[PDB]
């Protein structure tokens, strides 16, 4: 009765999850845009209507991707600069006591030393001004990397500048996005559309902090993969940003010693003026409100009742104890213990300063034995930033006390990546189907 | 918006949606990221090409829509058309029908064999 | 001499120049700079792939000289088959007409679905 | 033991061995080490474009037995049928007219073209 | 017994047994290693 | 340039000069400083 007989149709619109390798689009640089395909000037995206998606933001490969690309690019740009392999030497340091304040007695060390030059059989004697935390006492003193591994120096020509890249899938792959507002990165979004490339993501490297991000459309949002275990960290993002604005004063200056063939080790000659420490300067009724606004929405998965503390990190490296950046090529380690440090009960134009410190000796990414030394720069330094986020750890947890304190996080920089990731995900299509239908052949 | 073009009938019912195959297929074909722009252009050349030898070997070649000879069995799928084709979208059919798929490809495989051996004998009065 | 072969028949007019498209179509298929030597051999895949499946959309699968169903606008050009076939040569037509090429395409691939939908029809009585 | 599949059928008949074709036509598409694999697998769909060519050419597109209007000369072969297709192996036919290749290629590219065109001829009316 | 040319004798003669035999191989030394930093992240293991 | 001697710590008849023991300067991590160190060498290693 039925005499059906089966079809093949080619074109079918159906996909299915899958994992692929994704490639560039983008308008001197480590972040390398020149092996980057160019970017198209009218982007297109298709809105498809009554298709909802599932969507898991703790399970995307684009995180793994973009951190391992990340890594090999950084690799890769490193590998034509000096190897400051000659340098480890005994130093000979003194204190400098040339205009400095309370807080900066002992932050410096000018040391001296013999050299190589030209020359196979010739030596110089040269000095150099260096950050406490970079020798360690061995009146004689050593890099701290010296007995770790030998490691090179960044070259001055290339910029830190973050740049916006885009993100495009093969052929016979689609990327979809959320474009739900309110979608909190885990469970069916109904709203979806089909991109061909990624919106421009800045790789910013920054602990403790989101800078530079994007906002959320609607209101402060918290995310988090199981936000009753106390191990998984806690993602919040703001609707609106708060400017910060962070200085290093000194008038550093910049010499170059030659120490073989073709090669120039860039020393700090000496500073012109006062000595004073860098710091970085915080809103006071912004970042009121902006607690505020994140102890509200707090208050909506952690009980209505609670109260909810702020305090400071517990420990470890200083990259996870401190809110760690970089700015104009000088890195930044900085203490996130004023913003931080307040209770909330259930119920003008003072700024917070951060006075902070500066490395040169930079172990960037979670590995032992690669340093980067960064040259120092010329002239005072200043830049005014967004945050934008925050990445929150829950201290112990237990049933007993009704108190939540919640605390700095950081460290793993795929949390950074995966904070503008978490609305887009890759599938492939399978065009052939099969179906039942009248006619015969 | 953009809403009809490419996949922009993914929502829509398999009737609704039979219409536009041709959007779908045409796009199926389009130092260190070289390389692996490379490779992905070289897997996407191998999907290609075993999507169109799948297809040639069943006889339906240089053919969108190409209805055959084999009879469907009941026993894989009890719906009629009149709940399919206007009642249900083509996402949903592949999730039912996904576990039967390979015998109804071995089935189109031995058939067009005969078909050919017929058409040959024909050929030879 | 060699005169005739390949690309031989390039000065000569369309009518017979199209009585050896097969020598232009046999050809098209085929440490350091054995990289570029891959590179330029993917390439040279991609564009008969892309070539083979334009032509397949159309309808004109496994053909070198295919009509079709759209007809000819006098739009797009007035000169009549006198003064084409035998007083002009193909790169003269190419470049005359090199404007008005994709509405042609979209209106072929726009025609052969309609042809498929109603073969189905017709045998599905 | 799997006697029968894909190679099983090399000692048969050519009479037997023609009836499973498609076990043969299916395979045929399917750090240092993975850029030597690289190189293998650009290999092989070089091979079978240049095979899918060859077969569409001569008109033969889309299909696995396909007889053509070329007559068959004696001076080439001069056994019969008889002790052909049910008294020989394919490979012992092979090695026997491996010398006669090109000429029934050449053959058939220049018959299929005659065809193309009273086709069109035909048509034209 | 394989050989690519039997008669000639430049060509070796691959012997494949049909039983195995065992051998046992042993150094009854007590070594002892010591590792010398010869410079920032080299380390070269000696006989102590 | 390597400082060697015989050993003469327990050895039997037929393993008399096998091993050195052998004495040298060698580089560190500081490139300024030298250590001299030791370590013993098989026979077929170390040529006079
Ligand atoms: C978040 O975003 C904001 C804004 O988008 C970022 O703030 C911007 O940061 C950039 C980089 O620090 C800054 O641009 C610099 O401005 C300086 C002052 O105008 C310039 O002097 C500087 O140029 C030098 O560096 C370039 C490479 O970056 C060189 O190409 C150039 O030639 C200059 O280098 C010369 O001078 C130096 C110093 O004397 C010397 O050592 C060199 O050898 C050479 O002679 C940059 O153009 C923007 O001005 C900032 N924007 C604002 C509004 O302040 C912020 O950094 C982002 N946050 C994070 C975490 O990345
Ligand atoms: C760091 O130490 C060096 C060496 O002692 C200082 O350079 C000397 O500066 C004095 C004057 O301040 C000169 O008279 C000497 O000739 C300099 N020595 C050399 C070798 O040039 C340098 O000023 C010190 N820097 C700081 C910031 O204290
Ligand atoms: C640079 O090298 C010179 C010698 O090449 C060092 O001066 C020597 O210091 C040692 C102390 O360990 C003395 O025993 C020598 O007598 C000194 N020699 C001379 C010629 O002065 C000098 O100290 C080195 N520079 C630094 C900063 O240590
Ligand atoms: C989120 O974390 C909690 C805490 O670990 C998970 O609940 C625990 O699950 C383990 C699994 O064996 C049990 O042993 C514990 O007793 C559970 N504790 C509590 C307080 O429930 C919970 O399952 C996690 N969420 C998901 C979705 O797995
Ligand atoms: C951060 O804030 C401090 C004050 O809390 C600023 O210090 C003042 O800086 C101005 C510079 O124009 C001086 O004129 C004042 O004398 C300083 N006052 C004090 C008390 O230090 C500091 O400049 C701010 N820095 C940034 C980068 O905004
Ligand atoms: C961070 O820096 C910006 C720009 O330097 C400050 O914005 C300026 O604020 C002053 C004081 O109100 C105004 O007179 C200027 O007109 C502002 N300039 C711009 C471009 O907005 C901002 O106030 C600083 N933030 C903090 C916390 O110090
Ligand atoms: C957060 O605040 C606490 C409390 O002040 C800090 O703990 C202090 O740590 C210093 C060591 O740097 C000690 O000398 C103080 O005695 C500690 N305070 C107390 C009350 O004992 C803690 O260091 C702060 N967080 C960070 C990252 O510095
Ligand atoms: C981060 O800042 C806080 C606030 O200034 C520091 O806490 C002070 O630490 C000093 C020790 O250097 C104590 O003498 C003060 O009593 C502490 N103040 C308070 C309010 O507890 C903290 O030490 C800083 N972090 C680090 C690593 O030094
Ligand atoms: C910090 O945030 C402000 C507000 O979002 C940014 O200012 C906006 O910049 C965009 C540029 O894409 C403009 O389209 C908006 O109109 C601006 N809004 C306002 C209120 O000015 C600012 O650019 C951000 N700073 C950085 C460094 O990213
Ligand atoms: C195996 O080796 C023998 C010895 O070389 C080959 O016989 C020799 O062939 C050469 C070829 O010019 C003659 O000059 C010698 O006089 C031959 N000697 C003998 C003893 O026969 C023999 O040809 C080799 N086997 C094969 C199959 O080539
Ligand atoms: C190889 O054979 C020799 C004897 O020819 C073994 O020497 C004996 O080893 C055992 C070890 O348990 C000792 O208890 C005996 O005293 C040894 N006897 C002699 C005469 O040397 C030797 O152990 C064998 N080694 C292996 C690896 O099998
Ligand atoms: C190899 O030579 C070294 C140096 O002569 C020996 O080490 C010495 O051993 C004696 C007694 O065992 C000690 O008193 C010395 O202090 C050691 N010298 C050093 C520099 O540590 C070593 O024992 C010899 N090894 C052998 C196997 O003979
Ligand atoms: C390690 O280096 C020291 C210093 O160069 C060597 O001792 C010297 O040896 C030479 C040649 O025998 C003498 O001329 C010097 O007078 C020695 N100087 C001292 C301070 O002893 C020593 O021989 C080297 N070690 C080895 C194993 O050769
Ligand atoms: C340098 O100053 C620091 C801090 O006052 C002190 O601990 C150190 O002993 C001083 N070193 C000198 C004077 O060599
Ligand atoms: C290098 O020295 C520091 C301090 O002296 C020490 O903490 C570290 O473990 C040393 N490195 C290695 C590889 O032992
Ligand atoms: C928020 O995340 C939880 C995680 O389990 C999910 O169940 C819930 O549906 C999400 N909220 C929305 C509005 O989807
Ligand atoms: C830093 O010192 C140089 C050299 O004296 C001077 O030209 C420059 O103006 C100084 N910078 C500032 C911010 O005063
Ligand atoms: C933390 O907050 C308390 C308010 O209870 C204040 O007394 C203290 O000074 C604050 N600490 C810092 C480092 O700002
Ligand atoms: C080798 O020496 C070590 C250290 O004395 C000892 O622990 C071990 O048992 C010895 N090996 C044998 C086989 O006796
Ligand atoms: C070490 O012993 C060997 C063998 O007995 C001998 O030839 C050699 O001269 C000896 N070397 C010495 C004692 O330095």
């Amino acid at each position: 009765a039925e005499n059906l007989w089966v079809t093949v149709y080619y074109g079918v619109p159906v996909w299915k999850d899958a994992e692929t390798t994704l490639f560039c689009a983008s308008d001197h640089n480590v972040w390398a845009t020149h092996a980057c395909v160019p970017t198209d000037p009218n982007p297109q995206e298709i809105h498809l209507e009554n298709v909802t998606e599932e969507f898991n933001m703790w399970k995307n490969n684009m995180v793994e991707q973009m951190h391992t690309d990340i890594i090999s690019l950084w690799d890769q740009s490193l590998k034509p600069c000096v190897k400051l392999t000659p340098l480890c030497v005994t130093l000979q340091c003194t204190n400098v006591t040339n205009n400095i304040t309370d807080d900066m007695r002992g932050e410096l060390k000018n040391c001296s030393f013999n050299m190589t030059t030209e020359l196979r059989d010739k030596k110089q004697k040269v000095y150099s001004l260096f950050y406490r935390l970079d020798v360690v006492q061995i009146k004689e003193y050593r890099l701290i990397n010296c007995n770790t591994s030998a490691c090179t120096q960044a070259c001055p020509k290339v910029s830190f500048e973050p740049i916006p890249i885009h993100y495009c899938a093969p052929a016979g792959f689609a990327i979809l996005k959320c474009k739900d507002k309110k979608f909190n990165g885990t469970g069916p979004c109904p709203s979806v559309s089909t991109v061909q490339c990624t919106h421009g993501i800045k790789p910013v490297v920054s602990t403790q902090l989101l800078l530079n991000g994007s906002l959320a459309e609607e209101e402060v949002m918290i995310r988090s993969e199981n936000i009753t275990n106390n191990a998984k960290n806690i993602l919040v993002q703001f609707n609106t940003p708060v400017q910060i604005n962070c200085t290093r004063p000194n008038n550093n200056t910049r010499k170059s010693i030659r120490i073989g063939p073709g090669q120039a080790f860039y020393a700090t000659g000496d500073i012109i003026g006062d000595i004073r420490q860098a710091h970085c300067n915080v809103s006071k009724a912004t970042w009121n409100e902006t607690l505020g606004k994140v102890v509200k929405q707090l208050r909506k998965h952690f009980g209505n009742n609670t109260i909810i503390r702020f305090a400071n990190s517990s420990g470890g490296d200083l990259e996870v104890t401190t809110h760690s950046f970089n700015c104009g090529g000088e890195f930044f380690y900085c203490n996130t213990s004023g913003l931080f440090n307040s209770t909330w009960i259930s119920n003008s134009n003072d700024s917070i300063t951060l006075p902070c410190r500066i490395k040169q000796i930079i172990n960037m990414w979670q590995r032992i034995g690669q340093c980067m030394y960064a040259p120092p720069i010329q002239g005072v330094i200043r830049c005014v930033s967004n945050i934008t986020g925050l990445i929150l750890t829950r201290d112990g947890g237990s049933t007993n006390s009704t108190t939540e304190t919640f605390r700095p996080g950081g460290g793993d920089m795929r949390d950074n990546w995966r904070s503008e990731l978490y609305k887009y995900k890759v599938v492939k299509i399978e065009p052939l189907g099969v179906a039942p239908t009248r006619c015969k052949r | 918006a953009v809403f009809l073009g490419f996949l922009g009938a993914a929502g829509s019912t398999m009737g609704a949606a039979s219409m536009t195959l041709t959007v779908q297929a045409r796009n199926l074909l389009s130092t260190v990221w070289g390389i692996k722009q490379l490779q992905a252009r070289v897997l996407a050349v191998e999907r290609y090409l075993r999507d169109q030898q799948l297809l040639g070997i069943w006889g339906c070649s240089g053919k969108l829509i190409c209805c055959t000879n084999v009879p469907w069995n009941s026993s894989w799928s009890n719906r009629n058309l009149s709940e399919i084709w206007d009642n249900m979208t083509w996402l949903q059919w592949d999730k039912e029908i996904s576990n039967y798929t390979q015998i109804i490809y071995g089935l189109l495989e031995e058939s067009q064999n005969q078909q050919e051996k017929n058409e040959q004998d024909l050929l030879a009065l």
